[PDB]
């Protein structure tokens, strides 16, 4: 039981993972994005 | 992906997460 | 031994993801902020 | 075995959150910068 | 540390993750 | 929560799950 319960909580935290890179990715993109028009303007 | 979405599936996974660890408290 | 060692280290990774999350929180607030600030101008 | 893999799967996921520390340290760096910028603008 | 490396790396753990996950579904 | 306090528990946390990890190595 232990042990299934604690595979199941890597799986579920993988997942929780996998958006948190997602998030910073689209950050990341966001404000290169800014840095960019500022150095434009 | 919407950042509406992202903080619903974050909550959810968290929660389930949190069931998982405590059911495994009771070992 | 093991088990609990898994078990005590998964509690401790959920609590670095939360960091994280409010980490990307923080920072999806910030350049939004930002970002609405330059259309402004 | 299961024990073995589960191991293994906290081990990657450390190196993982490590790599999403780094990351949002990055951002909150570049859009700090930013913030200043446009306040000494 | 290059966003570069970061994603190829983030990548490489995701995957190897993936792999220990399933090979333990097998229990 | 700040910033200076964020980088402080990230570190907290993540030294108690080397020892954790490290700990397990020993079987």
């Amino acid at each position: 039981q232990q042990q299934n319960n604690l595979l199941r909580a890597i799986e579920a935290q993988q997942h929780l993972l996998q958006l948190t890179v997602w998030g910073i990715k689209q950050l990341q993109a966001r404000i290169l994005a800014v840095e960019r028009y500022l150095k434009d303007q | 992906m919407t950042w509406m979405e992202w903080d619903r599936e974050i909550n959810n996974y968290t929660s389930l997460i949190h069931s998982l660890i405590e059911e495994s408290q009771n070992q």
